[PDB]
RNA sequence: ACUUAAGCAGUGGAGCAUGUUAUUUAAUUCGAUAAUCCACGACUAACCUUACCAUAUUUUGAAUAUUAUAAUAAUUAUAAUUAUUAUAUUACAGGCGUUACAUUGUUGUCUUUAGUUCGUGCUGCAAAGUUUUAGAUUAAGUUCAUAAACGAACAAAACUCCAUAUAUAUAAUUUUAAUUAUAUAUAAUUUUAUAUUAUUUAUUAAUAUAAAGAAAGGAAUUAAGACAAAUCAUAAUGAUCCUUAUAAUAUGGGUAAUAGACGUGCUAUAAUAAAAUGAUAAUAAAAUUAUAUAAAAUAUAUUUAAUUAUAUUUAAUUAAUAA
């Protein structure tokens, strides 16, 4: 699906479920529940 | 009523097969498939294509089905290959040649084949390029 | 059998005719044709294959398993609709449709049942007579299972000139069916 | 025996195939599941915002030929003369662009020439795949089915018995069909032709 | 026939020439597609085929679904369509007529190609090479080449036949009388042969070679061939001659029908 | 930094997991390195040779890295990663082999009668 | 009426194999616990598998997207643009973490499935009932009878497919097993004629005798309840938890330790039973061989040979052909 925009610029697809993870970060993000900032090496 | 010639009448029967004169076995054709009516459908396709090339073809031959089985744990599985032969005697390798490229233009949906091709004629290293070159090498060449 | 070329060339496209020409010369004239069993090669109907039918044969330009066309040479540029419209009519329509809107309220479905069960006249029933409910209450029933509710009416009807019938109508869905088997009941019971 | 009464056995597997290397075969099995999927993913398209339209397509049936494959597909979808919608550019470049179009793609990617078949089903209810991923989001047939049945084996029956009474080859083809044709042969012996049942997904054609 | 690639030549076309020419370029170019002056002048002259107004579609060529969307679920079943499996019926009768046509009025085009079969005179021809070709698949067994020869034919004295026979080792069957080589070394199915031929030409060679060669009192080993049949079925056995009795056999008797029908 | 393997290895096209991930890179370096250990093995098991060179050979051979040996390659589902109970026929699992096989995505599977 | 009681055939005290449990262990990866009994998945655990222990060791990691610098190309004109490929970039990815973290999907276990609704008709003022019948018959829903009840839909049955017996086609009987192979088609739920005994008494069952029969077995196919589940390894989604660690890689170890305890199998405890031998080779079926199989031969155990096990060497076969 990566490729899809390079190879059909016209066409705008839409990939359901990384919009729905996406959607579900964004969910524990509104909450606070979000993972904690990898450790800088 | 309407004048229907030989062509469309032929359509409408069994295929024609040529006679063997001689007896000399150029082509075996057999073809294999998991469902059997495209099988024979394409069985008949050949033997048609044969006939008006000229190539006399015995006929789809019915060979042993084969069967692999499976048992999930307790459900039973399995597979059936249907395999067809179809046999060329007495013609030109090129007649045989432009058989083989029309009837795989127009193959039909999950056939597989294989031909194999006698053609009587007149009478008349990898891994040890690379073991010559470790022998070579100075972790070997130096224990010489 | 053989026939002449000027007669199938009256009765067939020309380019035809030289496949008919070459066939003639390869199948003998005495030639004996044997019906096939195990396999069907022929549809079962008669056709010279001389014309394409939109429907029953594969639409020129689609492309499909067999499709002879160069692959960038398709000619299927709209794809809104489907492809290959139905044959004949254009409708598959059973022997006999029941679709009074697609086919290709209580006074009158009262009518019309209470002509075909009971041969009255269906003009009447819904000119003449006016129904007025009654009673309208819902009425319970224990079960093991559980506990099952029902609708009863109970309706009167009459042509005010001297005609009036009685009738009750039970149901477990809904009231209006209720209503409905009641005027049923009183139209009965004139 | 006859190929308008009866469902292949073939089209029973979604990917109809036969190799002699099984491991090819393996492989183009593999192939065509991550492509279906593939084909899956890219059935949704919004144009901006708020004109999300979602094509619903049942499970591919990848026919595999000797010198050629056919991704065939089912579709659901949903002044017109003078643009293109979103699922007409979807479908051309299927098939019909020049230069990256999606079949070359898959050719290179099968080693072997490849053609994509979608086809479109102006309802829901017309299949059942189909059906359940957009919820997601008889007698008298039957008689006149066997009467007609017999109205053509008779018919076929009398021209033939007539022809007899005016090796076993008989007589000229016309002859032995002289009312049997197109218009009313197909048509009527075709089967799975009306919906009699369904049950939300389990869909009865009859 | 390059209608569609060159603008220049839309004019004076039937107007759903032009329509379906400038679907053809659009759905073709794609991505590359980009509007041009010939195809909006031509456009313009189609409103009067279809009902158009002149503004609406040079918005609608302008911008899409969008310029157009500025200016069903469950519908009712109207018998217009088939099921998807009676739909799969009917693709299959659609290759059926496919290929029933495809017989009537090709093949008998094909017959043109015929050739007589010169048939390879049988004893200046004995070497028999069996190719395999495994059609629209990379199988390794594609290589494998099999040279065949039944021995009598190979122009041989009897010590130089005998000595090519002793060599020969499990590769000569002498209840058949055939020597037969495999090879699948090389990459392709040419070099097998050329393996398989010139190895052949070696043993022939140094078969009819007898000056320092003195294979003659060695007996010819057949322990091979022994096990070889020993792991087949035999039917060997035949009914007994005199078992046989003619006189019981069938006769078949006189009836004047056919005398009549035939004479 | 950015790869847990030494070399870098094409993600597999469908399901992934870290087992997954783990059998493709020693299949791939095993496809890579196998004319190299069939040589080394061929010249420490060939007596002919003196017994320095073949016991060079044998150390070289110890010497490799655990993503070279042909023993280690096992044979997993494609569709969820298990390793056990799985079919070479399709290198699917049981589980997964019943499925895809109801469900038709197996050719010419059927169930049996 | 499951299951029991009876009859028959066994197995059953020992050794080993293989599980579970206990105990130990650094780990001996995971499984049950509301009082009969039950923690018990193995289509192969040396490494991998692997999930456990020890020691080192990796930190946007496996993907998607953002925002930037480097090379590659394509164009326009060194620059502009596009893409690709790297390096960062942070949302995060990841998790064989949790069922005392839940709900669907299902996976099974048990019961009921000639029965449940719907439509009319009829009885009762009505809630309701649908009646004889709480019938007969069979080994059993397999079959009848009656009566204000009669219908349609599913379900069941029929039907379907195996097996069997035949017919047609196909095979130039060297791919030979034509005694075969696989396509189509037919056939049966057996049909009859009498005798005796019962019978709702014949236009019925039990048998038995005679006649035509090749005809004697089998599987699948539906819903409704109810219980059990996290090796629910039969999944998905969500909840919560770790994010230098509960994520990831490498080396080795462990899953095989034994006082014991119980299951499952194999080998035995001798003569209605074990051993040796039995080359023109007594007699099969179903499988498998391109990520192979390994024939015959030579050599060593070893000994005139044979047998058996390895070694050397690959003959054919990628297959109705050879193994
Ligand atoms: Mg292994
Ligand atoms: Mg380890
Ligand atoms: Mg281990
Ligand atoms: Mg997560
Ligand atoms: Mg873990």
């Amino acid at each position: 699906f990566r490729h899809l925009k390079t190879l059909y610029p016209d066409i705008e697809f839409v990939d359901l479920e990384e919009q729905y993870r996406l959607s579900m970060v964004e969910a524990k993000k509104r909450r606070g529940k979000g993972a904690p900032k990898k450790m800088k090496k | 009523t309407r004048p229907y010639p030989v062509n469309v009448e032929a359509v409408y029967y069994a295929p024609l097969k040529l006679p063997i004169k001689y007896g000399d076995l150029v082509a075996d054709i057999q073809l294999r498939s998991y469902d059997n009516e495209n099988l024979d459908f394409y069985s008949d396709f050949i033997l048609r294509t044969g006939y008006y090339l000229g190539i006399p073809l015995t006929g789809p031959k019915p060979l042993p089905t084969r069967r692999e089985r499976w048992t999930v744990i307790k459900e039973n599985f399995e597979r059936h290959t249907h395999k067809r032969l179809i046999r060329a005697w007495d013609t030109n390798p090129e007649v045989l040649q432009m058989l083989i490229a029309y009837i795989t233009k127009h193959s039909m949906a999950g056939v597989g084949m294989k031909c194999n091709f006698f053609q009587r004629s007149e009478i008349s290293s990898a891994v040890g390029q690379k073991v010559l070159e470790l022998l070579d090498s100075p972790d070997f060449k130096k224990h010489l | 059998q053989h026939y002449d070329e000027s007669l199938l060339s009256r009765y067939y496209p020309e380019s035809l005719l030289k496949s008919i020409k070459l066939a003639q010369q390869t199948i003998p004239e005495d030639t004996k044709f044997r019906v096939s069993r195990n396999v069907e090669f022929a549809p079962p109907y008669l056709d010279d294959f001389t014309k394409i039918h939109p429907f029953w044969d594969y639409k020129p330009g689609m492309p499909h398993l067999h499709a002879q066309e160069e692959n960038n040479n398709f000619s299927i540029f709209r794809w809104d609709q489907v492809q290959q419209p139905l044959p004949g009519e254009g409708n598959i329509l059973p022997p006999g449709v029941s679709l009074p809107n697609d086919g290709g309220s209580k006074s009158a479905d009262v009518a019309a049942g209470l002509h075909k069960q009971t041969g009255v006249d269906p003009d009447y029933i819904t000119r003449k007579l006016t129904m007025k409910p009654l009673v309208m209450k819902r009425v319970s029933n224990q079960t093991g299972k559980g506990k099952i509710a029902s609708f009863y009416a109970l309706v009167v009807v009459g042509d005010k000139n001297g005609m009036v019938g009685l009738g009750e109508g039970k149901s477990r869905e809904e009231m209006s069916k209720a209503i409905f088997k009641a005027h049923w009941d009183a139209v009965r019971n004139l | 025996n006859n190929k308008l009464q009866h469902l292949n056995n073939m089209n029973n597997w979604n990917t109809q195939i036969y190799n002699y290397n099984k491991n090819m075969e393996i492989m183009n099995t593999m192939n065509d599941k991550l492509i279906n999927k593939l084909l899956y993913k890219m059935m949704t398209l919004k144009l901006n915002n708020m004109n999300i339209n979602k094509i619903i397509m049942s499970k591919t049936i990848n026919q595999h030929s000797l010198n050629k494959l056919n991704i065939k597909f089912y579709y659901y979808n949903n002044n017109n003369n003078y643009y293109m919608n979103m699922m007409n550019k979807l479908m051309n470049i299927m098939n019909n662009n020049m230069n990256n179009n999606l079949c070359n793609i898959l050719s290179y990617y099968y080693k072997k020439k490849v053609t994509i078949e979608p086809i479109k089903l102006s309802y829901i209810y017309l299949n059942s795949d189909i059906f359940s991923k957009y919820i997601s989001l008889d007698h008298n047939i039957s008689m006149n089915y066997i009467n007609n049945i017999n109205n053509i084996n008779n018919n076929k029956y009398n021209n033939m018995i007539n022809l007899l009474n005016n090796n076993n080859y008989i007589g000229n083809i016309n002859n032995i069909y002289n009312n049997m044709t197109i218009d009313n042969i197909p048509m009527d012996i075709l089967m799975y032709k009306y919906l009699v049942g369904w049950s939300i997904v389990k869909l009865n054609f009859i | 026939a390059d209608l569609y690639m060159h603008p220049e030549k839309w004019k004076g076309l039937p107007p759903q020439r032009i329509l379906e020419l400038y679907w053809e370029r659009m759905a073709r170019l794609g991505s590359e597609y980009k509007p041009n002056k010939d195809e909006l002048n031509a456009l313009l002259t189609t409103s009067e085929y279809s009902n158009v107004p002149v503004n609406d579609i040079k918005k609608l060529y302008h911008r899409g679904e969008q310029g157009a969307i500025d200016i069903n679920s469950l519908r009712p079943f109207m018998f217009d369509e088939l099921p998807s499996q009676a739909q799969e019926l009917v693709a299959q009768h659609r290759e059926q007529r496919f290929y029933n046509r495809l017989a009537a009025y090709e093949l008998p085009l094909l017959a043109q190609y015929r050739q007589e079969y010169k048939r390879p005179s049988p004893e200046s021809h004995p070497v028999t090479y069996r190719y395999t070709s495994y059609v629209g698949e990379e199988h390794p067994n594609s290589r494998k080449v099999v040279l065949s020869v039944k021995t009598k034919e190979l122009g041989l004295e009897e010590k130089s036949l005998h000595k090519f026979r002793i060599l020969a080792r499990s590769r000569y069957d002498h209840t058949t009388d055939i020597f037969k080589m495999s090879s699948d070394k090389f990459e392709h199915a040419s070099q097998n042969a050329r393996y398989l031929h010139d190895i052949l030409q070696r043993l022939l060679a140094e078969s009819k070679d007898l000056t320092e060669d003195d294979f003659s009192d060695v007996p010819l080993d057949t322990r091979h061939t022994i096990a070889k049949s020993l792991r087949k079925k035999k039917r060997d056995y035949e009914f007994p001659e005199h078992w046989k009795r003619p006189e019981d056999a069938p006769k078949k008797k006189f009836d004047i029908v056919d005398q009549l029908l035939s004479t | 930094g950015n790869f847990r393997f030494p070399i870098k290895t094409k993600l597999p096209p469908g399901f992934i997991n870290a087992r997954i991930l783990r059998d493709n890179f020693k299949r791939q370096q095993f496809k890579e390195n196998e004319i190299l250990v069939k040589s080394l093995k061929f010249i420490a098991r060939n007596m002919n040779l003196p017994t320095k060179l073949r016991l060079e050979a044998q150390l070289k051979l110890n010497a490799l890295p655990n993503y070279m040996r042909s023993t280690q390659i096992k044979n997993r589902c494609v569709d969820s990663g298990h390793a056990r109970f799985v079919l070479s026929d399709f290198r699917l699992c049981r589980y997964q082999f019943r499925e895809n096989a109801l469900k038709g995505n197996l050719p010419g599977v059927k169930k049996g009668i």
